[PDB]
């Protein structure tokens, strides 16, 4: 067996020589982390990481006390509180005297809840429910308040101010697009109309559907068209809600536009935070009810609304809670659908007019063929009918290429039922 | 014997070289410098304690501080200082603190966490560019997608589309669907991560979040790449416990795999796959088309493709004289590859049965008839007939 | 001046499940409910007054 035999030993010790060969390179790698920069933040350095000056820990408040009505005596009082700003200063058979005020009782992120007091860089204009404070590594007491959770930075992010969305990037001039100006324009060009007839403005709709109608182009197409600034949180993009966090995401964005003056504050895909509660379920939350419990109030405190309006756009009525069904919250309903035939042929066209093709397609043509479908199908005929086009070297896709196209996805479907018709002779 | 030895030739003498090579030049490194670098890491040493809590960062406030939470159970406002910068730094990035008062110390790290060894591999591919035969269409609809931007980006701006991203390989078992994204990335010579999408769960909690998260994060820092995601079924629809113990786990995962894979921004340049037995082991709409671009319909061989596949086999085993490559095919019936591959595996059993050193006409008879029998219905033809 | 000195902050926050009071001469001797002779006292070396947090 010499021919192979010799030479499969000789291929082994190769392979073990490679291994060997690994774990000697990765035993050194490469020097260190010494920038001349900051070799000279060094001389800082030393002093403050010997001395008692950080970590500091974070916590945030989670219940504010008075600290005078508290029930910190127990000695002649009675209760759990007392008269809510005095507990020691109408009584000295308590024996003790006591003027700290604005306490506050904290948690920490390792769930131990303690009180502290307040330093020299506080007063209680300075702290706040849900603001993060930090607090000593031993003994505890607030040194220096920190900025409301986790939300600030990754919010700004999600708003979009001023849209470059027209109802020329949304096609179809559908009967839901029609009923869409009337709440947001409408009553903001002339609030004195629906005051005389004696209905109350619309300003609460909820834009729900099937996936893929594009129910958020048109939102951002008229936030446009009415000139108003724009203002997006999404409820299934941002996920922060632990504890009352969520209500502090809403707070922000809400308050900002109350601020402000002709805006729209959309909220987004609240599937999740802010909406259905898992209590009744498996789940058990009831952290994205916190999240609820404030949108509604936030809402009915509003009104009236000076024109600013609140704009919901939400996958299923179903992830809602019956509060925001009640009028004064949400008005009007609109639920996307499929797009008509031409209003097929325009989200081909804008699809389309981006490609580089032949100039003698014709969009209406095209759609024929489709059949009813989403505006996200029509995305995929356009890339697919792409791929075809360079595959065959061409720097075109014909009229022909898009048949091809529309076709494979069509052919899934009679494969999932019964292929072969009566449609290939009549 | 002759070219064996050439591999031999070349191997040998390039390779032996190398671990040679790398074995002197780690003294080597040390003797160019006798000051200046050396100084800073001693002061780096004298400072940095020993050990080092790990942290993660989440964020850095502007004024020489920051926020980590670490696997010390209370969060700290710790501070940026020593031979780390402020823009060394980006959030989201795991860090060094010192153990006694918790301090940015310097990144050693950057994604380094134990999810990102398993996803990352140094293995090398089963298949390259296709060496078994059959599904030679499937192929290029996957090379379409996913190696087609990669090598050649200036063909879709001619086009004036944009690239696709992504792609979803669905249906039969058996049809080496795992094993063809596997090909496409030796042919490319991408970034690939083996990654199993079933491995970010476990019954402890709130966990698996931090994983999601972590694989898009580690492809874009070593993009280009191709990232399969294989066996994204078992996260789908359906629940961990019907009790307790993973009510939340699937629900948080599934959709926080969605929304960073969307997030990126529509690129051609991190493609994903998905490996699934089917839809329907999966939520109804994913995240869904025009973003998702394209997706491939795995079906048994028909009688072309599946004589393909044999013929690669029976080349490989002893004799192929003895009965023909056409008898072979008859007497089958239409069957997923792993079925053709079995019977190649017990023939060669067989021919250790008899203890013969070539596959014999009997051997490739009884071995047909075998894989047909488990894996049977009759009620074709009994409906029939 | 003792008492002040455990008031003053910081200091763990907690809630009370139940309240378990007894009183003195529980047998004949102590506030437990166990065996043992004299040490009548309210709590200090005969716990019975007890709040459980
Ligand atoms: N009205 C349209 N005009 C042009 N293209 C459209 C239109 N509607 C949808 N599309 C296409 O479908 C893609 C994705 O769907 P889109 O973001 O519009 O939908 P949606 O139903 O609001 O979604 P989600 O469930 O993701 O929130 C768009 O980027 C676009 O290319
Ligand atoms: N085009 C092809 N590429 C790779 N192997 C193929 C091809 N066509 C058929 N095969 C055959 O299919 C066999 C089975 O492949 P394999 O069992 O890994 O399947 P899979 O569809 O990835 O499965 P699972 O559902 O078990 O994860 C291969 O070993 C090979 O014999
Ligand atoms: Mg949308
Ligand atoms: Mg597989």
């Amino acid at each position: 067996a010499a021919p192979y035999a010799a030479k499969l030993k000789q291929t082994e010790n190769d392979l073990k020589d490679i291994e060997a060969r690994i774990k000697e390179k990765a035993g050194v790698k490469e020097s260190d982390t010494g920038l001349a920069p900051s070799h000279l933040w060094d001389i800082m350095g030393d002093r403050q990481r010997l001395g008692e000056e950080h970590p500091l820990q974070v916590a945030r408040c989670t219940k504010i006390i008075k600290g005078n009505g508290e029930s910190d005596e127990t000695t002649t009082d009675n209760n759990n509180s007392g008269n809510s700003n005095s507990n020691s200063n109408q009584q000295s058979t308590d024996a003790d005297e006591d003027d700290e005020d604005a306490k506050y009782v904290i948690n920490l992120k390792q769930i131990a809840k303690f009180v502290v007091g307040l330093g020299e860089r506080v007063s209680p204009t300075d702290i706040e429910e849900g603001m993060r404070v930090g607090v000593d590594r031993s003994k505890y007491n607030i040194e220096l308040p920190l900025p409301p959770r986790i939300d600030p930075s990754v919010t700004m992010m999600t708003v979009e101010e001023k849209p470059d969305v027209t109802y020329s990037d949304v096609g179809g001039c559908k009967d839901q697009i029609e009923k869409l100006r009337e709440v947001v324009e409408l009553p903001l060009l002339s609030p004195e109309r629906f005051a005389t007839l004696g209905i109350d403005p619309p300003k609460g709709i909820l834009l729900y559907g099937p996936p893929g109608t594009g129910k958020t182009l048109c939102a951002r197409a008229v936030a446009n068209r009415t000139d108003a600034t724009f203002i997006r949180v999404i409820g299934s993009e941002l996920v922060q809600k632990y504890v009352g966090e969520g209500a502090r995401m809403v707070r922000e964005l809400f308050e900002m536009a109350r601020t402000k003056k002709a805006c729209i504050i959309f909220f987004d895909e609240i599937d999740a935070v802010g909406g259905a509660r898992f209590d009744d379920g498996a789940g058990g939350d009831n952290e994205v009810q916190r999240t609820m419990l404030e949108l509604i109030t936030q809402l009915d405190g509003f009104d009236p609304r000076g024109n600013i309006k609140v704009m919901f756009a939400t996958n299923r009525p179903n992830t809602l809670d019956p509060a925001l069904l009640r009028p004064g919250r949400i008005d009007r309903k609109v639920e996307f659908s499929l797009p008509d035939l031409e209003g097929r042929a325009n989200i081909f066209r804008i699809h389309s007019k981006s490609m580089s093709v032949e100039r003698g397609i014709r969009w209406e043509l095209i759609s024929r063929l489709c059949p009813n479908s989403t505006g996200a199908e029509l995305r995929s005929v356009c890339t697919e009918a792409g791929m075809f086009a360079i595959r065959a070297r061409r720097k075109v896709a014909t009229e022909k290429d898009f048949l091809k196209a529309v076709d494979k996805v069509i052919s899934g479907y009679k494969k999932f039922s019964s292929t072969s018709r009566y449609m290939q002779y009549n | 014997t002759r070219c064996k030895l050439k591999l031999l030739r070349m191997e040998r003498i390039k390779d032996h070289l190398l671990l040679e090579e790398e074995f002197v030049s780690n003294s080597e490194i040390l003797k160019p410098f006798e000051k200046k670098q050396e100084e800073e890491k001693k002061q780096l040493e004298e400072i940095r304690g020993n050990p080092l809590s790990i942290g993660t960062l989440e964020e850095i406030i502007d004024d020489d501080h920051a926020i980590v939470t670490s696997p010390t159970m209370p969060d700290y406002y710790v501070s940026i200082l020593s031979f780390v910068d402020k823009e060394l730094l980006e959030p989201g990035c795991s860090v060094l603190l010192h153990h006694k008062t918790m301090s940015i110390v310097g990144v050693l790290q950057d994604d380094a966490d134990p999810m990102v060894s398993v996803m990352k591999m140094d293995k090398s591919p089963t298949e390259s560019y296709s060496d078994i035969g059959g599904l030679e269409s499937q192929i290029q609809e996957i090379k379409e997608s996913v190696e087609l931007p990669l090598t050649h980006p200036e063909l879709y701006e001619e086009m004036g589309i944009k690239p696709p991203k992504g792609v979803i390989l669905y249906g039969a078992p058996g049809t080496g669907k795992t094993l063809l994204a596997k090909a496409v990335a030796n042919q490319t010579s991408a970034t690939f991560l083996r990654i199993v999408g079933s491995e970010l769960i476990q019954k402890y909690l709130g966990d698996g979040p931090r994983l999601c998260r972590q694989i898009f994060k580690v492809a874009g820092e070593n993009a280009p790449s191709i990232v399969f995601i294989d066996e994204i079924d078992a996260i789908g629809t359906k629940r961990y416990d019907s009790n307790s113990g993973g009510e939340r786990e699937i629900q948080r995962t599934m959709l926080e795999l969605l929304n960073q894979l969307d997030g990126f921004d529509d690129r051609g340049d991190v493609k994903v796959i998905m490996a699934t037995n089917k839809i329907e082991t999966l939520d109804p709409a994913l995240i869904r088309p025009g973003r998702i671009d394209r997706k491939i319909l795995f079906e048994n061989p028909d009688l072309s493709t599946k004589k393909k596949i044999l013929g690669i086999h029976t080349s490989k085993m002893n004799l192929s004289e003895d009965v023909n490559l056409e008898t072979l095919v008859t007497t089958k019936d239409d069957l997923s590859g792993a079925d053709i591959q079995a019977m190649c595996t017990e023939a060669g059993l067989l021919a250790l049965r008899e203890r013969r050193m070539q596959v014999t006409a009997e051997d490739f008879k009884q071995a047909k008839e075998r894989v047909m029998k488990n894996k049977v219905e009759e009620n074709l033809e009994g409906l029939y007939l | 001046e003792k008492i002040k000195n455990n008031r003053q902050l910081p200091y763990l926050v907690a809630n009370v499940v139940e309240v378990m009071d007894m009183n003195e001469i529980e047998d004949k001797e102590n506030s437990e409910s166990t065996t043992q002779g004299g040490n009548v006292n309210l709590d200090n070396t005969a716990v019975g007054k007890a709040a459980v947090v």
